[PDB]
C-alpha cells in the first residue's frame, strides 16, 4: 500500500495505489482506498484492509450523525479526531493507518496522518503504507511551501508512481482525488498516464 | 498409580482395591479404602488424581443418597451410573474437570447383578469384569483367561487371589493389602482382606 | 382478566376480518378503509405475510399488530434456522400466542387490542387458527372478527360446507365483508390472502377485482 | 488424533428402498481393549438410525443430548422426524459447541416416514451436513472404507445384496486398523423390517 | 501500549532558584525512522505545573487530554484551588500504576515539572509507576548520557540560576544530539518560573 | 381551582385538555424565584442575576447563581438552586464527553440540547419529577461568534437575544427590549444588565441581595469570567444612579 | 369447569376417558393429539383447562420427564413426575396422570391447581366431576376390577355426564395404558372401538 | 384507574392516547403537508411569540438524512426527542445495511417506537407528531405521517395540529377534481391550505417550507426571499 | 475449492465445483457451494465448510426479516454489510470465503467476502484453493459487458481450469445464472470428469459372510 495526502491553499490533495496483496498474490487490483467518509472529507486506507474498512465505515457513521445534528458541514479535524479514539482505543487490535484530508469551512484544506498506535498530527503532508518508506527522501526535497492544486497532483502521482515502481505490495493504478470548496475531483491514472522515472 | 478391579458373577459383583495411598516416593496410609457405599447394594471405586477422589465420589454418594430421602427407592445401578457418568462428563468441558477413574458395582433386585467402567473421560461401558490402574495391564488377562460368565463366587476370590499375586510377582508397585467385598442379593457384604 | 376482557372490546370495535379454511386452500379476507382519499391505500398492509407459507390478518389496533407481526416473522425464523424446515402452521401459532400470553401476565403492560387470524400450509393440508388476545387459540374452519362478528360467523355456518374449493372459499369471504361493509367496496377497500400448495401471497389488486365482478 | 483416542468406524450405505448403517464393537482406550459390546448405533426414530464415531464419550454425550432434543421433537410436532430433519438437528447440536467441539462426527440413515425414500448423510465435528447418494464412512479407518465403497457399492441393490456389500467392506476396512474391530454390528433398515446382524469378525 | 508505535526520547529537566526547566526533542520515532518531526512532548499543563513525556506518542495525547480535560475541570468550579505539581505527580503516578496492574502500561516515562508556593518541583513517573523527586531528571538515553552531567554541576553548586540551567540542558541537548540515533536536530526548552509556564521555540544545536 | 384526580401527581400522565401539569408546576418555581437576565451583543454575551441574600451570616459568594460549565460557556440559573447544580453537573460532563470524542470545544447550539434532552428526559416517567430551574446558557467563539441558549424545565431551547428567568422575567424582558442590543457593545450592555437588575428588584417585598454578573466574549478571548471588583463596581453605581 | 377427563385405576391398566368437547359447528376437528397428552414412553396425562394452557403444562412435563431421562437413562417414576410440577405449581389447572414404573405399577394421580395431589383408584376432573365422582364410588370394586370391567365403568358413568342420546361416540377419547411383553404400550383407541363399547353398553343396560 | 396510565377502557380505548392527540393542539400552530408528481411540499407557521427570539433558532422543519425532511407539530420539547430518534434511526439504517433508509421505513421505526409508549404504563406518549417528506428511488415521492398512537400510513396531503380537521377539507377538495397537484407549483397549493383555515396570510416570513424534488432529491429549507417568490405569485 | 463470479452487463454468473475432501481424501463428489440468501442473491462458498454453511444461513434469515419488513426485493450491499459486519466481529474465527453476487434494482453487483470481513467489489473475483488456478482465466479471457452465454464459458472454463489444477477440486462444475428476469440455478452443469466403467466383476454373493446372530424386527405398516 502507499497512500498520500498533500494540501495546498483551498484544498487537498489526495492519492493512493490500487493493490490490496495476501502475501505475494494480488488479490485486487482495482481497490478503492479513497474512501470518502463526508462529502469533503476522505480518508486513505493502508494497513489491514478489514480493519481499515470497518474502522471507516465506523466513522461515516459517527461523523453522518454528527453532522446532521449540528446542522453544519463537519471539520476535518473532528473526523480525524474520531479516527484517533477509534485508533487508539482498539489498537492491540487493529492495524489500520489512516492519513484524513479534506476541507471545511473554518480553517481551509487540512491533512491529518493517524498512523498505527493512533496518535494524530497535522501534517502539510502526510505518507503512509508500506511503500511510503521508499518515498521519504523523494517528498522530503521537491515538496515545495505554497503548491497550486494542478502542481500537488503531478507532486502525488510522481511520488506514488516513484514507490509503486519499489514497492512489491504497492502497484497497480494510481487513484487521485482533490478535494476543495467546489467538491471532490477524482481520477485515475493507468498505463502510460502513469509517470514512468528511468 | 492405585489398583481397582471388578468380577461379575450371575448374581454378586465382587469387586477389590488396593489400601496405599501414596505421596512422592512414600506411601502415607497402609489402610485406605478406596470404596465408597452409595446405597444398600451399590460402591463406587473410585481411584485418580489427588484430591479430585474424594470432592467427586463423596458429591456422588450424597447426591444419590438424596434420591434415597426424597423417595424412599434407591437409584438402580444402571442409573447411579448413568447419573456418575452425567455429571463426569459435562464438567470435563468447564474450568475444573475431575480425573478420576471409575468401577461402578451395584445389585439390583430386577435387572440383577451390575458392573461398571468408565474412565477420566466419562465413558460409561458394562463390562462382564474390568480393572483400572497400571496394575491392570497385567490383571485383565488372568480374567480374559480364567473368567466364564457362570463363575461361582468361591471361585471367583480365588480368580481375584491370581490377579494379585500377579501384581506381587511382577508389578513395580509395592501393593500389600487389599480391601475385598462382594455385592450379592443380600446387601454390601465385606470379605476378608487379601493381604501379602 | 379484567384487560383481557376490555382488549377484546378493542378487537370487536376493530375492522372486519374474515377467514375461510377450504379444501384446497385458506383465504384471509379483510377491510382496509380509509378515512380521507388523502390516505395512501397501497401503502400499509394488513394482510401480511411470516413465511413463504404463512401469513396473517388482524382485526383491531393497527400498532399492536406490527409488534406481532414482527415477533411472529422472529419466531419464524428461529424455527428455520435451528431445524431448516419452514415451520409448521400449528407451531407457529404455539409461539406467537406465548408472546400475547407474555404481556398479560406480566404488570404495568397492557394486553394487545388484537386478533389474528393465521393462514398457513404444512404437508399437503391446510391451516386457519385464530390467536385471542387472551393467549388462546383455537383452530377454525371458518370465521370472523371486527365490528359485527357475531353476524359475520352466523353467516359463515350457513354458507360453509368442507367440499368447496380455494376459489369458492375466496367468494364466501368477500361476501362475508360485504355484509358489514357500509359503502361500495373497490379493490382498494379490501384486502385477500390467499394460501395454498405454491404457499402464501396476498393478491395484488387487480387480482381482487375479478373476484369483485360476483 | 484425539478422535483416534477409543478408535470408532461407523458406516453407513444406501441401498434401492432401503438403508445399512453398520459399526464395530470395540470399545477401547489409546491400545487397550476394554469391552467387546460398545453400543456406537442408537435408534432415533421407528426406520431412522444415527451412528457416532469419534472420541467415546461423546459417542454416549451426542446421542443422548439429541435424543433429549429428538423426544421434544417427536411429541410436540406430534410426529416422526423426517430424516432429512434430524440432520440438521445434529447439525445444530454440533454446531452450537463449536469452539470446543463434540469429539464425534455422526452418520445417519433412515427412510422419509411419509415417502420410505432411503436418506443417509454425515456431518463433521462441527456440523457440516454432507449428503452422498451411494455411501458415507466416519472414524479412525476412514480411508479404508473409502476404498472398499468405490469397489462394492453398485447402485439400486436388494436388501440380501445390500447387507454383503456393507458387511464385506467393514470386515476388510476395520482388519486393516489397529483400534477398530472386535466385532461388527449392521442394521439393514427396509420398510417392514428392521434385521440387527453382529457377524464373526477377527478379535484381533 | 502492548507495543509502542510512534516514541519519543529522553526528556530533561533540573530545578534552579525559582523554577524548573526541562525540554525535550521534536521528534517521533517509527522504530529508527524519523516519521514525525514537528511534534510537541511538552505539555502545558496549568500555570504551575509543566510535564514532557518519552515513550509512545499516543499514549501520551491521551494523557494530554486526560490531564487536560481534568485542569478545565478545576477551573470551572472557580474555588480558588487549583492542582499542585506535586498533585499532578501523585495523580500521574496512580494512573501509570493502575495501567501495569490491568497489564496494559501507558508507554510513557514523564517528568513533571512546576513552582507553586515558592517551592520547585520536579517529579519523575516511569511506566510502572515509579515515582520519585529529584533535582535533576533525564529518561530514555539522557538517564546515561545527560543525567551525568546534571549530577556532576549539582554536586558543586547544589542551586543554579535560570541562565545557568539553561545552558546546562542545552549542552546536554547537543550531548543527546551526537550520541542518541533516535535524537533530532530541533527541541524545545520550557521553564516554568513565579509567571508561569513558557514553552519556547524550535531551538536547534549547533 | 383546585382538582382532586390525579391528572397532575405524575408527568407521565396527561390531562384530559393534554397538558402536563407536573411540567407547568415545576415552572412555577422558576416563576417564583428571583431574576437572572443575560443580553447577547455584537461581541459576546452578558449575564446578570438578581441574586437575594438571605442571612447576613451567609459569606460573600455563597450561592453561585453563575456557574462554569466549559472553559467558553457560563450559565445562569433560576428556580430550585439544588437542582440547578445538578443540571451544571450534567452540563459539564456533556461538555467534557465531547472534547473527549471530538476534539475540540463545544458549540452551544449542541450543549444546549444535550443538556435540554436531559432535561426533557425526566419530563416522562412516573419515577422522577422535572426539574425545578431554567437556566441560561451563553458562550463565545471565533467560529459560531456570540450564542444565548435558554432551557424551560419542559426541555425547550431556543435561542435568544435577550433573556429573562425568574418572578420578574416579565418586567426584566421590557426592559431589555429597549436596548437595541445588536450594536452594542459587550462593555456597554453590563452597565446595562446590572440597571436592569436594579429596576425589577422589589426591594419592598424582597429584602437585600448581592449582584452577580459574568460575561463571555471577545474582550477575554472567548472564555466565560466573572466580571471583576472594578467594573462590576462602576456598573452598580451607574445602576444605583440611575 | 370445562373438562370431563376421569381416571380408573386396574389390576392390569389405567385409562382415561375424556369428552371431546366442540362449542361451534366452525371449529376444525383437529387430527391431532386431541385430549390425552403423552408425556413419555409409560406415562400420559390429561388436563381440565383449555387447549393453549395445555400445551405449556404437559410441555413443561415433557421437559421433566426428559431431563431425567438424559440424566439417568431411565423413564421417570409416575410420581416425580407428579411431585416436579407441584412444585412448579406451588410457586393453574387440574390433572390426570396415568402411568407405570417399576416401583408402585400402575399409578393414578390427581394435581389440584394448589399444587397438592394424591393417589386415586378412580376420580374425575372438570364438568360434573362430583356427579361422578359419587358414580363411580357406588360401583368400583377397589381392588376386583379387570380392564374391560374398568373400560366398561367408564362408558357407564360417561353416558350419565355428558351429552344426549349417542354418549358421543366420536367425541369421547377413552385411552388405555396396559403392559405389553415388556414394554409399555398407550392405545388411544380406535373409533370403531369406542363404538362397540356405546354398542356393548346400550344392548346390556337395556336388557 | 384507567385515565392515568395506557390501559385499556372498558369500551376498549386508550385515554392517555386520546390525550395526547389533545397535547400537539396546545402549540397553537399548524402545518400541512402535499406530495406533488414529482415533487413533496411542507408548510408550517413559524410564530416568533417574542420580539428577543433569534428566530433562526425558532423552527419546526428539520433535515433527518441527507435527502428525508421532516416536520414536527405538538410539543416542542417531545419533537427535538422524536426527531433525535429519527436522526438516529435513519443513520443507523445507513450503517447496517447500506443504503439510505426509506420514507416507508423510517415512519415505521419510529411509529413503532411510539407504540411502546401506548402499551407500557410506566411512560407517557408523546405528545408531537412527524410527518417525514421524501424521494424514494422507485416510488417517487413519498409523505408519511407517524401520530402519538402508533399509525404511519401513507398520505396524498396531510395536516397536523390545531387545525388539523379544517386543512384536511381544503386537501381533500383539491385532490378530488384534478391529480391534486403537478410538479413544484404544488408548494402553491400548500400554502394556500394553510393560509385558508387560519384566515391572517399576513408576511411572507411568517411560514416555513421545505421541499425534495425528483431533479434535487435533497431536503432544502426554502429562504424568506426564496418562499416570498410563491406569495407574491399567491 | 473453486469458486468465482463474473458480471456479465445483465447479471451475475456463479461458478463453483463439487469435492469435498476431509485431509486429502474425497468425501463427497457432489457437494452444493453455491447457496440460496433472497430469490435474487446467491453466494458461493469457500473456506471452512461449516462456517459457510451456518453463516450464510444466517444471512438469509436476517435478510428476509429485512426484505419482508421493507416489502421489496433487498440489496446485494445489504448483503454485503450484513456478511462484512459479522465477520469482523468474529475477528476471522470464522472461516467464510463468500463469491456473494446478486441483481437488486441498482443492478448487477458481485463482491468477494474474506473470512476477516473485508470485502471488495470486482467485475470478477475467485475464491477458495483453486483460485489462483482461476483467475488466469479471468485474467486473460475477460472483457466487460459481455452475454450471457459468453460469460457461462467463461466462468466454466476458469472452474474447469481450477479442476484440472488443483487437488482439492473436481467432480463437476455447478453454474447459477442471475439476471433480472431469470434465475438458472444450474446444478449438473458441465461433468468433465466422470468415473471409469469398471472392467472386472466384484459383486458380494449371498452367504458369503458368516453372521454371528441376528434380530428381525417387525415394523408396523
Amino acid at each position: 500500500t502507499t497512500i498520500m495526502a498533500v494540501q495546498f491553499d483551498g484544498g487537498v490533495v489526495l492519492g493512493a495505489d490500487s493493490r490490496t496483496t495476501t502475501g505475494s498474490y494480488i488479490a485486487n487490483r482495482v481497490t478503492d482506498k479513497l474512501t470518502p467518509i463526508h462529502d469533503r472529507i476522505f480518508c486513505c486506507r493502508s494497513g489491514s484492509a478489514a480493519d481499515t474498512q470497518a474502522v471507516a465505515d465506523a466513522v461515516t457513521y459517527q461523523l453522518g450523525f454528527h453532522s446532521i445534528e449540528l446542522n453544519e458541514p463537519p471539520l476535518v479535524h473532528t473526523a480525524a479526531s474520531l479516527f484517533k479514539e477509534m485508533c487508539y482505543r482498539y489498537r492491540e487490535d487493529l492495524m489500520a493507518g489512516i492519513i484524513i484530508a479534506g476541507w471545511d469551512p473554518q480553517e481551509g484544506g487540512q491533512v491529518y496522518s493517524v498512523p498505527m498506535g493512533g496518535m494524530m498530527v497535522r501534517q502539510s503532508f502526510a505518507i503512509g503504507g508500506s511503500g511510503s518508506s521508499y518515498i521519504y527522501g523523494y517528498v522530503d526535497a521537491t515538496y515545495r511551501e505554497g503548491m497550486t492544486k494542478e502542481e500537488c497532483l503531478q507532486f502525488t502521482a510522481n511520488a506514488l508512481a516513484l514507490a509503486m515502481e519499489r514497492d512489491g505490495s504497492s502497484g497497480g493504478v494510481i487513484r487521485l482525488a482533490a478535494i476543495a470548496e467546489s467538491g471532490v475531483e477524482r481520477q485515475v491514472l493507468l498505463g502510460d498516464q502513469i509517470p514512468k522515472f528511468a | 498409580m492405585e489398583y481397582l478391579i471388578g468380577i461379575q458373577g450371575p448374581d454378586y459383583v465382587l469387586v477389590a482395591s488396593d489400601r496405599v495411598a501414596a505421596s512422592n516416593i512414600v506411601q502415607m496410609k497402609d489402610d485406605h479404602d478406596k470404596m465408597f457405599k452409595m446405597s444398600e447394594k451399590i460402591l463406587l471405586l473410585c481411584v485418580g488424581e489427588a484430591g479430585d477422589t474424594v470432592q467427586f465420589a463423596e458429591y456422588i454418594q450424597k447426591n444419590v443418597q438424596l434420591y434415597k430421602m426424597r423417595n424412599g427407592y434407591e437409584l438402580s445401578p444402571t442409573a447411579a451410573a448413568n447419573f456418575t457418568r452425567r455429571n463426569l462428563a459435562d464438567c470435563l468441558r468447564s474450568r475444573t474437570p475431575y480425573h478420576v477413574n471409575l468401577l461402578l458395582a451395584g445389585y439390583d433386585e430386577h435387572e440383577g447383578p451390575a458392573l461398571y467402567y468408565m474412565d477420566y473421560l466419562a465413558a460409561l461401558a458394562k463390562a462382564p469384569f474390568a480393572a483400572h490402574g497400571y496394575g491392570a495391564f497385567l490383571t485383565l488377562s488372568i480374567l480374559d483367561r480364567y473368567y466364564t460368565p457362570t463363575i461361582s463366587r468361591e471361585r471367583a476370590v480365588e480368580l481375584l487371589r491370581k490377579c494379585l499375586e500377579e501384581l506381587q510377582k511382577r508389578f513395580i508397585l509395592n501393593l500389600p493389602t487389599f480391601s475385598v467385598r462382594i455385592i450379592d442379593k443380600n446387601g454390601i457384604h465385606d470379605l476378608d482382606n487379601i493381604s501379602f | 382478566l379484567v384487560q383481557i376482557e376490555y382488549a377484546l372490546a378493542a378487537v370487536a370495535g376493530g375492522a372486519p376480518s374474515v377467514g375461510i379454511k377450504a379444501a384446497n386452500g385458506v383465504v384471509l379476507a379483510t377491510e382496509k378503509k380509509q378515512k380521507s382519499i388523502l390516505y395512501d391505500e397501497r401503502s400499509v398492509h394488513k394482510v401480511e405475510p411470516i413465511t413463504k407459507h404463512i401469513g396473517l390478518v388482524y382485526s383491531g389496533m393497527g400498532p399492536d399488530y406490527r409488534v406481532l407481526v414482527h415477533r411472529a416473522r422472529k419466531l419464524a425464523q428461529q424455527y428455520y434456522l435451528v431445524y431448516q424446515e419452514p415451520i409448521p402452521t400449528a407451531q407457529l401459532v404455539q409461539r406467537v400466542a406465548s408472546v400475547m400470553q407474555e404481556y398479560t401476565q406480566s404488570g404495568g403492560v397492557r394486553p394487545f387490542g388484537v386478533s389474528l387470524l393465521i393462514c398457513g400450509w404444512n404437508e399437503g393440508r391446510p391451516y386457519l387458527f385464530q390467536s385471542d388476545p387472551s393467549g388462546a387459540y383455537f383452530a377454525w374452519k371458518a370465521t370472523a372478527m371486527g365490528k359485527n362478528y357475531v353476524n359475520g360467523k352466523t353467516f359463515l355456518e350457513k354458507r360453509y360446507n368442507e367440499d368447496l374449493e380455494l376459489e369458492d372459499a375466496i367468494h364466501t369471504a368477500i361476501l362475508t365483508l360485504k355484509e358489514s361493509f357500509e359503502g361500495q367496496m373497490t379493490e382498494d377497500n379490501i384486502e385477500v390472502g390467499i394460501c395454498n400448495e405454491a404457499g402464501f401471497r396476498r393478491l395484488t389488486p387487480t387480482e381482487v377485482k375479478d373476484y369483485l365482478a360476483a | 488424533s484425539i478422535m483416534s483416542y477409543n478408535g470408532g468406524a461407523v458406516m453407513a450405505m444406501k441401498g434401492k428402498n432401503c438403508v445399512a448403517i453398520a459399526a464395530d464393537r470395540r470399545f477401547g482406550i489409546q491400545a487397550q481393549m476394554v469391552t467387546t459390546d460398545f453400543q456406537k448405533i442408537f435408534p432415533m426414530g421407528d426406520r431412522l438410525y444415527i451412528g457416532l464415531a469419534g472420541l467415546a464419550t461423546d459417542v454416549q454425550t451426542v446421542a443422548q443430548r439429541l435424543k433429549f432434543r429428538l423426544n421434544l421433537y417427536e411429541l410436540k410436532e406430534g410426529r416422526q422426524i423426517k430424516p432429512y430433519t434430524l440432520m440438521s438437528m445434529v447439525a445444530n447440536l454440533l454446531y452450537e459447541k463449536r469452539f470446543g467441539p463434540y469429539y464425534t462426527e455422526p452418520v445417519i440413515a433412515g427412510l422419509d416416514p411419509k415417502t420410505f425414500k432411503p436418506f443417509i448423510c454425515s456431518l463433521d465435528l462441527i456440523g457440516c451436513p454432507m449428503v452422498t447418494d451411494d455411501f458415507v464412512v466416519s472414524g479412525t479407518c476412514a480411508e479404508q472404507m473409502y476404498g472398499m465403497c468405490e469397489s462394492l457399492w453398485e447402485p439400486n441393490m436388494d436388501p440380501d445384496h445390500l447387507f454383503e456389500t456393507i458387511s464385506q467392506a467393514m470386515l476388510n476396512a476395520v482388519d486393516r486398523d489397529a483400534v477398530s474391530g472386535m466385532g461388527v454390528i449392521v442394521h439393514i433398515i427396509e420398510k417392514d423390517k428392521i434385521t440387527t446382524r453382529t457377524l464373526k469378525a477377527r478379535m484381533d | 501500549t502492548q507495543n509502542p508505535m510512534v516514541t519519543g526520547t529522553s526528556v530533561l529537566g533540573v530545578k534552579f532558584e525559582g523554577g524548573v526547566v526541562i525540554a525535550a526533542d521534536m521528534l517521533g520515532s517509527y522504530g529508527s525512522l524519523a516519521r514525525f518531526r514537528n511534534i510537541s512532548r511538552i505539555m502545558r499543563v496549568n500555570n504551575s505545573t509543566m510535564l514532557g513525556a518519552s515513550g509512545d506518542y499516543a499514549d501520551f495525547q491521551y494523557l494530554k487530554q486526560v490531564l487536560g480535560q481534568m485542569v478545565i475541570d478545576e477551573e470551572l468550579l472557580g474555588d480558588g484551588h487549583s492542582y499542585s505539581p506535586r498533585a499532578i505527580h501523585s495523580w500521574l503516578t496512580r494512573a501509570m500504576y493502575s495501567r501495569r496492574s490491568k497489564m496494559n502500561p501507558l508507554w510513557n516515562t514523564m517528568v513533571i515539572g512546576g513552582y507553586a508556593d515558592g517551592e520547585s518541583f520536579l517529579g519523575y513517573v516511569d511506566m510502572l509507576g515509579v515515582a520519585y523527586e529529584a533535582p535533576s531528571l533525564a529518561t530514555g538515553y539522557g538517564a546515561y548520557l545527560a543525567q551525568p552531567l546534571l549530577r556532576e554541576v549539582l554536586e558543586k553548586q547544589p542551586v543554579l540560576s535560570q541562565t545557568e540551567a539553561r545552558d546546562l540542558v542545552e549542552r546536554c541537548m547537543r550531548v543527546l544530539y551526537y550520541r542518541d540515533a533516535r535524537s533530532y536536530n530541533r527541541f524545545q526548552i520550557a521553564t516554568v518560573t513565579e509567571k508561569g509556564v513558557e514553552i519556547e521555540g524550535p531551538l536547534s544545536t549547533e | 381551582s383546585s382538582i382532586g384526580t390525579g391528572y397532575d401527581l405524575s408527568a407521565s400522565t396527561f390531562s384530559p385538555d393534554g397538558r402536563v401539569f407536573q411540567v407547568e408546576y415545576a415552572m412555577k418555581a422558576v416563576e417564583n424565584s428571583s431574576t437572572a437576565i443575560g443580553i447577547r451583543c455584537k461581541d459576546g454575551v452578558v449575564f446578570g442575576v438578581e441574586k437575594l441574600v438571605l442571612s447576613k451570616l451567609y459569606e460573600e459568594g455563597s450561592n453561585k447563581r453563575l456557574f462554569n460549565v466549559d472553559r467558553h460557556v457560563g450559565m445562569a440559573v433560576a428556580g430550585l438552586l439544588a437542582d440547578a447544580r445538578s443540571l451544571a453537573d450534567i452540563a459539564r460532563e456533556e461538555a467534557s464527553n465531547f472534547r473527549s470524542n471530538f476534539g475540540y470545544n463545544i458549540p452551544l447550539k449542541h450543549l444546549a440540547d444535550r443538556v435540554a434532552m436531559y432535561v426533557h428526559a425526566y419530563t416522562l416517567y412516573s419515577a422522577v419529577r422535572p426539574f425545578g430551574c431554567s437556566f441560561m446558557l451563553g458562550s463565545y467563539s471565533v467560529n459560531d461568534g456570540a450564542q444565548l441558549y435558554m432551557i424551560d424545565p419542559s426541555g425547550v431551547s431556543y435561542g435568544y437575544w435577550g433573556c429573562a428567568i425568574g418572578k420578574a422575567r416579565q418586567a426584566a424582558k421590557t426592559e431589555i427590549e429597549k436596548l437595541q442590543m445588536k450594536e452594542m457593545t459587550c462593555r456597554d450592555i453590563v452597565k446595562e444588565v446590572a440597571k436592569i437588575i436594579y429596576i425589577v428588584h422589589d426591594e419592598v417585598k424582597d429584602k437585600a441581595f448581592e449582584l452577580e454578573l459574568s460575561w463571555v466574549g471577545e474582550l477575554t478571548n472567548g472564555r466565560h469570567e466573572i466580571v471583576p471588583k472594578d467594573i462590576r463596581e462602576e456598573a452598580e453605581k451607574y445602576a444605583k444612579e440611575s | 369447569h370445562a373438562g370431563t377427563c376421569l381416571g380408573i385405576l386396574a389390576n392390569d391398566g389405567v385409562l382415561l376417558a375424556a369428552e371431546r368437547r366442540n362449542i361451534h359447528k366452525l371449529l376444525d376437528e383437529v387430527f391431532f393429539s386431541e385430549k390425552i397428552y403423552k408425556l413419555n414412553e409409560d406415562m400420559a396425562c390429561s388436563v381440565a383447562g383449555i387447549t393453549s394452557d395445555a400445551n405449556v403444562l404437559t410441555n413443561e412435563l415433557r421437559l421433566i420427564a426428559q431431563r431425567y431421562l438424559l440424566q439417568y437413562q431411565e423413564p421417570i417414576p409416575c410420581e416425580q413426575l407428579v411431585t416436579a410440577l407441584c412444585d412448579i405449581k406451588q410457586a393453574g389447572v387440574s390433572l390426570l396422570y396415568i402411568g407405570w414404573d417399576k416401583h408402585y405399577g400402575f399409578q393414578l394421580y390427581q394435581s389440584d391447581p394448589s399444587g397438592n395431589y394424591g393417589g386415586w383408584k378412580a376420580t374425575c376432573i372438570g364438568n360434573n366431576s362430583a356427579a361422578a365422582v359419587s358414580m363411580l364410588k357406588q360401583d368400583y370394586k377397589e381392588g376386583e376390577m379387570t380392564l374391560k370391567s374398568a373400560l366398561a365403568l367408564a362408558i357407564k358413568v360417561l353416558n350419565k355426564t355428558m351429552d344426549v342420546s349417542k354418549l358421543s361416540a366420536e367425541k369421547v377419547e377413552i385411552a388405555t395404558l396396559t403392559r405389553e411383553n415388556g414394554k409399555t404400550v398407550i392405545r388411544v383407541l380406535k373409533q370403531k372401538e369406542v363404538e362397540q363399547l356405546i354398542k356393548k353398553h346400550e344392548e346390556e343396560e337395556a336388557k | 384507574f384507567d385515565r392515568h396510565i395506557t390501559i385499556f377502557s372498558p369500551e376498549g380505548r386508550l385515554y392517555q392516547v386520546e390525550y395526547a392527540f389533545k397535547a400537539i393542539n396546545q402549540g397553537g400552530l399548524t402545518s400541512v403537508a402535499v406530495r406533488g408528481k414529482d415533487c413533496a411540499v411542507i408548510v408550517t407557521q413559524k410564530k416568533v411569540p417574542d420580539k428577543l427570539l433569534d428566530s433562526s433558532t425558532v423552527t419546526h422543519l428539520f433535515k433527518i438524512t441527507e435527502n428525508i425532511g421532516c416536520v414536527m407539530t405538538g410539543m416542542t420539547a417531545d419533537s427535538r426527542s422524536q426527531v433525535q430518534r429519527a436522526r438516529y434511526e435513519a443513520a443507523n439504517w445507513k450503517y447496517k445495511y447500506g443504503y439510505e433508509i426509506p420514507v416507508d421505513m423510517l415512519c415505521k421505526r419510529i411509529a413503532d417506537i411510539s407504540q411502546v409508549y401506548t402499551q407500557n404504563a410506566e411512560m407517557r406518549p408523546l405528545g408531537c407528531c412527524m410527518i417525514l417528506i421524501g424521494i424514494d428511488e422507485e416510488q417517487g415521492p413519498q409523505v408519511y405521517k407517524c401520530d402519538p398512537a402508533g399509525y404511519y400510513c401513507g398520505f396524498k396531503a396531510t395536516a397536523a395540529g390545531v387545525k388539523q380537521t379544517e386543512s384536511t377539507s381544503f386537501l381533500e377538495k383539491k385532490v378530488k377534481k384534478k391529480f391534486d397537484w403537478t410538479f413544484e407549483q404544488t408548494v402553491e397549493t400548500a400554502i394556500t391550505c394553510l393560509s385558508t383555515v387560519l384566515s391572517i396570510d399576513f408576511k411572507p416570513s411568517e411560514i416555513e417550507v421545505g421541499v425534495v424534488t425528483v431533479e434535487n432529491p435533497k431536503f432544502r429549507i426554502l429562504t424568506e426571499a426564496e418562499i416570498d417568490a410563491h406569495l407574491v405569485a399567491l | 475449492t473453486t469458486i468465482a463470479g463474473v458480471v456479465y452487463k445483465d447479471g451475475i454468473v456463479l461458478g463453483a465445483d463439487t469435492r469435498a475432501t476431509e485431509g486429502m481424501v474425497v468425501a463427497d463428489k457432489n457437494c452444493s457451494k453455491i447457496h440460496f440468501i433472497s430469490p435474487n442473491i446467491y453466494c458461493c462458498g469457500a473456506g471452512t465448510a461449516a462456517d459457510t454453511d451456518m453463516t450464510t444461513q444466517l444471512i438469509s434469515s436476517n435478510l428476509e426479516l429485512h426484505s419482508l419488513s421493507t416489502g421489496r426485493l433487498p440489496r446485494v450491499v445489504t448483503a454485503n454489510r450484513m456478511l462484512k459486519q459479522m465477520l469482523f466481529r468474529y475477528q476471522g474465527y470464522i472461516g467464510a470465503a463468500l463469491v456473494l453476487g446478486g441483481v437488486d434494482v441498482t443492478g448487477p453487483h458481485l463482491y468477494s467476502i474474506y473470512p476477516h470481513g473485508s470485502t471488495d467489489k470486482l467485475p470478477y473475483v475467485t475464491m477458495g484453493s483453486g483460485s489462483l488456478a482461476a483467475m488466469a482465466v479471468f485474467e486473460d479471457k475477460f472483457r466487460p459487458d459481455m452475454e450471457e452465454e459468453e460469460a457461462k464459458n467463461l466462468v466454466s472454463e476458469a472452474i474447469a481450469a481450477g479442476i484440472f489444477n488443483d487437488l482439492g477440486s473436481g467432480s463437476n462444475i455447478d453454474l447459477c445464472v442471475i439476471s433480472k428476469n431469470k434465475l438458472d440455478f444450474l446444478r449438473p452443469y458441465t461433468v468433465p470428469n466422470k468415473k471409469g466403467t469398471r472392467l472386472g466383476r466384484y459383486r458380494c454373493e449371498k452367504g458369503t459372510t458368516a453372521v454371528l446372530t441376528e434380530k428381525i424386527t417387525p415394523l408396523e405398516i
